[PDB]
RNA sequence: GGCCAGGUAGCUCAGUCGGUAUGAGCGUCCGCCUGAAAAGCGGAAGGUCGGCGGUUCGAUCCCGCCCCUGGCC
């Protein structure tokens, strides 16, 4: 029973395990991964995403924008603009996952952090529908909540999808909780991308990796997933 | 702002005008506001109170009528006369609050100073508190999405409740609901700039109120319960008039009015003083409402004082105005004033319904203040006079939303839906032409169609059908060497952080770093959150060793971090491109140009080390950090990335330079590793002996090798040479010159003694290294093994200088 | 759905062996001609009871194998004979373990579907196979260098790799002294899932290895995967902001006392204060006594919400030191 | 450039791998992989087939 | 934008309106002690008291600005 440990093991970090988890399930269903840089250009963040000229997000209050002022250089506030250039790059159909860092302007604190990352899902093809989009929530759900787990989608508002819609999840494992937003590609991104809307439709969903960890384990700091002590990734293992 | 705040008994007045009867529980309506696209942020009631709470009048102690002849007594906002609430002795106040005392509206529960004063005529003295503040009725907060600004008022969230349940809905802006006032002449002399963004200015004057009047009860209550504080009557309607209609109203003073009003653009450095009694300095893009004197008000955003109603004020111009919503957005975010018009002309307004709520404004106002209507009204509808606010219809085929949807909704449902929000639809075979109302400007493509039909059915009845999955190709070769990285790192010590990409406040010149070191050229972050940390990170190890200091200052001495993550090293100052148009696919000129634009950003991987790289134990006292275990992480990653790496001394910072080496693949640098430079560990408060490592995984090429190896079944033969080389000749240099002489038949060399010593000589050092030869196709023989060694010591005398140690 | 978590851990299992020194080979079922009897294993031992081929290419191995270690130690032996004297081995791979004598069943009509009854008739009348791993070190366990003259292979190598494995399969083993041929009585332990056995690992016994012709001191470690739970942890970590406490603490017990089993007892009683432990001194100096050994542990103390005292830790440790006092029968240096 | 990898990294075997690869690619497409016992009935081995 | 209240050792925090923070607990170092440790006892190291300036022979403590946090808006 004496230790043989002479190398203690480290850890990989649980978002990026989370995220490879996310990664190995949409492989599964036929996806790919895209990757695009953090610093990003207003025309792939803001405009091809049909927001508005005098948006409140495009101000110095929620992104962070590169100096000097009015130089439509940024760091990204999703990884929405990975999947622009996967429409402009890649021939349809398209079924794309974006793993990436994000920026928001959210003090680090217990339930917020300015740097988090998020995962963001895009399908073009001919013939989806919302149906579509519900059942690849709930094969997103069950694979990170359980066989139990259900998603509901409640109408709301997004630049870059119409009809847009909020996702709440439901895991036998604490109630509906609060994950993402979703909604069928608005036909105005898919114009400034240079495809038809009449023969293509398309869905898109995005969900934050740091609110995902937190309310299924259960970390009641946030600010120990990011500041990178040892204490908080040595317990989830090695990893793969 | 987004918020709306409404009570329920308001909403339920408009919306059972049509439906008789209609009444639900708080938590339903939730439910319902929830499910058609209103996100409600608070369900509040109002109180609630019990026993002693009645209404009284004052007659700064004084008797206090509580009703029947029961005269009880008990700052600055009540006199004697005016009516009042007050907690008998034995309060029971929210939440447990127990002479008497005069209570406010915040005390009760049920608005924001002084103490709450009931108009004259609210209640007789001595009704029931609660009944007549009405604590019985519950506040609703919401927070509506900018696409749907007619939902800022009663009226259109009376209209989409009569949607979500199939209701008759009276139009509280309606002419058969608002009576037509006459039009016998202009009401004021106007001029407007057409090229100010205005579509609609309307003005009717209220003549002979009373001054000392004030707004009833039921009036005054609504305002509070939606976050308005009253004033005055003539101020009071402007905003009750606001939260019912949607369409804001502001009250000036007509005789305070001198020559012809004018909407005009600003000028720069015009100041005007607002209601508010504050300056403001104004832009060019700005509009204004002046006259032969000052300015009246600000278009759109709030009035000014030169015309604002006192508390004395007999005649009253009123004002119904469509303000251009680029131009209120834009004039309000820079003087910072969110004020409850300028948020509702930013979300547009119906500009069908300004006559409407301004003869709602008149008859409310001289009701209330014993005022007589003028019947003038001024009415300029654009140049030419607009007569129809009807959008462009819209044309779509009906079955889109059903395809859109995936669900097989019965017939007429989108035509009933989308009639229902105030739509015209014509039918012309398959295809609906749909003209939306005046005050849904948000519905211009089908698919906004589409998400009015889905959100009034109801999300719930899209079924869940997972969609084929496409031929996919799986992880790409980089995607897996990352994880494959990843794995070996963690394997053998290393864990993971999030690096941040924000660099520590003067981190080069901790690293003593030169004026013109690449990395310091940065890219500038203009609104950090901390003003010392504007600069991008070019390199992952400032991140890693702030994470180092951390878990060395609690207590963790022996880390071994790694971090995977990109940089930005820009390659020129910060330079954006034009806006491309939006309505078509950029070409791929204009995308390699915004390429071009960005900085580069390249997936690096790094790794620092610091105390014990091996713990002790029954085995012995463990090993501290060395600069080889660095190189050890590099050689870590080459077998995960299965690539071969070489090795050369180099001077770094803020490396050691004696113990800093440069890793190349091939012929191209790809990093470096080792020992950090001791200075800089000094000044950065690092542990003694920090090592890192850092290498550029783009510069890595993915390589994907198909080995062969053909195992010899005959024995192999073992030998070992001693060489004597220069102390500076690298030992693997010696190791690749045995290799190339001996050739074919080395199957596995091993370094396995350095030895110094003046046997030796000076600055020299013996290197053994063990040979093991091996034949394909015989068995070899002491002199065939022998003749492949000495070719080895002659290639290592000719590469590095080697000698054969005697 | 992608791989099941099976199928996911057997690659992590693999991946973890290979990054850790191990060579995977493809072992073969059948089992080498008298194995067994080169063993010395007993005539009712489970693993003699195997299922025979009728028609093998060799006439002297008909038998399948019930373990992984014999195809593991024949290319041992090949590896060492062929002058690669420093080698470990490891495999994945199921197993033939029979529960009863070679029983068929009938031809099912197959016009139609087999029932589920016929389907579990079908089943039944298998062998079980369940998937296990296996590993063989011979040799040098660390190659000589400019560092030193490496390290040979011992037990505790093969113990390693029981934590590596486990590691991999995100359980907590506990390893407990054990007699299990062909393992060496002295320096064989049981690994253990909680309270079920999932194998055993150490040295080889020394007999074995002369009448086996395999070197010596070689070593072997054989788990059932299927015994071992596929666990899914979601752990949430509280990492407190207030400094720790460093003590090390000297306990004398007898030598047959497993360090574990002190350790186990030094966190039950130090309770949740207690963060780290760890062992780093095993002393059998003469003033220890006979058959007596003394155990130093390094201890880390950190509460969540306050800082400690000198006291409060002491208070903590003495706590842990009756617990092994206890437990034990641990005495107090000094 | 000394030797600095005093834990001799070992291979998982080149069948095993291939396998893995070969199982990526489906599971890629929406495949998924089964397994089975070596010592099967012969009603499942052949009569079935 | 308002007065305030806070930033102090490696960690978590006390305390002074001007010459010593005789700072605490834990962390670091030395001696006694032990085969080596820890505890215990006995000695020590370490802060430029949020930054840039202003007054003063002298500033953690007073003027001004700002950096960042809560508070209450
Ligand atoms: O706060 C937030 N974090 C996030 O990821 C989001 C949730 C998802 N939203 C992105 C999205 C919206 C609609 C369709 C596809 C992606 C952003 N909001
Ligand atoms: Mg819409
Ligand atoms: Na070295
Ligand atoms: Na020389």
């Amino acid at each position: 029973t004496l230790p043989s440990t002479r190398v203690p093991a480290g850890a990989r970090h649980p978002i990026i395990m989370l995220a490879e988890h996310v990664a190995d399930t949409f492989i599964a269903m036929g996806w790919e991964l895209a990757e695009g840089p953090e610093v990003e250009t207003e025309q792939f963040n803001f405009d091809a995403l049909n927001f508005p000229a005098d948006h409140p997000a495009r101000g110095e209050q929620d992104t962070f924008y590169i100096a000097p002022e009015d130089s439509r250089q940024l760091l990204r506030t999703h990884t929405s603009p990975v999947q622009i250039r996967t429409l402009l790059a890649r021939e349809l159909p398209v079924y794309i996952i974006s793993i990436g860092r994000t920026f928001r302007t959210d003090e680090l604190d217990a339930t917020h952090t300015p740097i988090f990352h998020q995962v963001e899902g895009l399908a073009v093809d001919r013939g989806l529908s919302m149906a579509h989009l519900r059942g690849t929530l709930d094969a997103f759900a069950r694979a990170e909540f359980g066989p139990s787990a259900r998603t509901r989608i409640r109408p709301h508002f997004f630049p870059f999808t119409e009809p847009s819609a909020e996702v709440d999840v439901w895991f036998a494992n604490k109630a509906w909780v609060e994950w993402g937003g979703c909604g069928m590609v608005h036909p105005n991104v898919l114009r400034a991308t240079g495809i038809d809307p009449d023969l293509y439709s398309g869905f898109a969903f995005g969900m934050g990796l740091e609110r995902t960890l937190q309310f299924r384990n259960g970390i009641p700091d946030m600010r120990d997933m990011v500041e990178g002590d040892v204490r908080f990734s040595l317990p989830f293992g090695v990893g793969a | 702002s987004n918020a709306m705040r409404l009570p329920y008994s308001w909403l339920r007045e408009v919306v059972a005008v049509g439906a008789s009867g209609w009444d639900v529980t708080p938590g339903e309506l939730e439910q319902t506001l929830l499910r058609i696209g209103h996100e409600v942020e608070e369900v509040i009631p109002l109180g609630p109170v019990d026993g002693p709470v009645t209404v009284g009048r004052v007659a700064r102690a004084c008797a206090v009528d509580i009703g029947d002849r029961q005269y009880r007594e008990i700052a600055t906002n009540f006199a004697v006369g005016d009516l009042v609430v007050v907690a008998l002795p034995g309060a029971t106040l929210p939440g447990g609050f127990t002479d008497g005392m005069i209570c406010s509206a915040a005390e009760l529960n049920l608005g924001a100073s002084g103490i709450l004063v009931l108009p004259p005529g609210a209640a007789e003295p001595g009704a029931d508190g609660a009944g007549v503040l009405g604590l019985d009725d519950v506040v609703f907060h919401l927070a509506i999405t900018p696409d749907r600004g007619y939902c800022m008022s009663v009226r259109g969230l009376a209209r989409e409740l009569a949607c979500a349940y199939d209701l008759d809905f009276v139009d509280p802006a309606s002419n058969s609901r608002v009576p037509p006032l006459p039009i016998e002449g202009p009401a004021w002399p106007l001029t407007v700039q057409p090229e100010t963004g205005v579509r609609r200015f309307a003005l009717r004057p209220v003549i002979g109120i009373d001054p000392a009047a004030v707004s009833p009860w039921w009036l005054q209550r609504r305002l509070l319960l939606c976050g308005i504080r009253a004033t005055c009557p003539a101020v009071d309607v402007t905003n009750y008039v606001m939260l019912e209609l949607g369409h804001p109203m502001h009250a000036h003073d007509r005789n305070r009015i001198s020559g012809t009003l004018g909407v005009r653009f600003a000028r720069s450095g015009e100041t005007a003083v607002t209601l508010d009694g504050i300056e403001r300095k104004l832009d060019t893009a700005d509009v204004l409402i002046v006259d032969d004197a000052a300015t009246a008000a600000i278009g759109g955003v709030m009035g000014a004082a030169s015309t604002e109603v006192r508390a004395d004020s007999t005649d009253v111009l009123l004002e119904a105005a469509i303000w251009d919503p680029a131009a209120v957005s834009r004039t309000q975010r820079r003087l910072h004033l969110p004020s409850e018009a300028a948020r509702r002309y930013e979300r547009t307004v119906d500009p069908a319904i300004s006559v409407a709520a301004l003869d709602r404004c008149a008859r409310l106002l001289a009701d209330i203040a014993g005022g007589e209507v003028s019947p003038t009204l001024t009415d300029w509808r654009g140049d030419p006079p607009c007569d129809d606010w009807s959008p462009p219809p819209i044309r779509m085929g009906v079955d889109v939303p059903d395809r859109i949807a995936g669900v097989a909704y019965p017939q007429g449902t989108t035509a009933r839906r989308l009639a229902q929000i105030g739509a015209v639809v014509t039918h012309d075979g398959d295809t609906l032409t749909v003209t939306p109302p005046s005050w849904r400007p948000d519905l211009r493509q089908p698919a906004d169609l589409v998400e009015e039909v889905l959100r009034l059915e109801g999300l719930e009845v899209i079924p869940s059908v997972l969609p084929p999955a496409p031929a996919g190709r799986g992880l790409t070769a980089g995607q897996q060497r990352r994880r494959t990285i990843g794995r070996s790192l963690a394997l053998s010590g290393y864990v993971e952080i999030l690096p941040t990409p924000f660099l520590p406040a003067g981190v080069f010149d901790l690293w003593g770093l030169e004026a013109d070191d690449s990395r310091r050229m940065t890219t500038r972050v203009l609104n950090p959150l901390e003003a010392d940390r504007p600069q991008l990170a070019t390199t992952l190890l400032p991140a890693l060793l702030e994470a180092l200091v951390r878990n060395v200052s609690r207590g963790l001495v022996d880390v071994a971090l790694f971090a995977i993550a990109q940089v930005v090293q820009p390659t020129e100052q910060t330079r954006g491109v034009g806006l491309i148009p939006v309505d078509r696919r950029p070409t791929d000129d204009e995308i390699a140009m915004l390429d071009a634009s960005l900085p580069r950003q390249p997936q690096h991987v790094a790794a620092v080390l610091a105390g014990l790289r091996e713990p002790r134990g029954p085995w012995g006292p463990g090993r501290p950090v060395e600069a080889a275990d660095a190189f050890e992480a590099v050689r870590i990653i080459a077998r995960a990335s299965r690539v071969d790496v070489t090795l050369r001394p180099a001077q770094y910072l803020p490396w050691h330079p004696g113990r800093c080496a440069q890793v190349f693949v091939g012929e191209s640098s790809v990093g470096h590793a080792g020992q950090l430079h001791p200075a800089v560990i000094e000044r950065s408060g690092l542990p003694k002996g920090t090592c890192a490592v850092e290498l550029n995984l783009d510069a890595i090429p993915c390589s994907a090798p198909l080995p062969a190896p053909r195992v010899s079944p005959y024995p192999a033969v073992f030998q070992d040479v001693s060489l004597v080389v220069a102390a500076d000749i690298p030992a693997q240099a010696v190791a690749d010159a045995v290799r190339a002489g001996a050739g074919d038949l080395l199957e596995d060399i091993a370094l396995f003694d350095v030895f110094t010593g003046p046997q030796i000589g000076e600055h020299r050092k013996s290197l053994t290294f063990a040979l093991r030869f091996r034949a394909p196709d015989r068995t070899l023989t002491e002199d065939d093994a022998s003749a492949a060694r000495d070719a080895a010591v002659q290639s290592a005398a000719e590469r590095v200088g080697a000698v054969l140690r005697g």
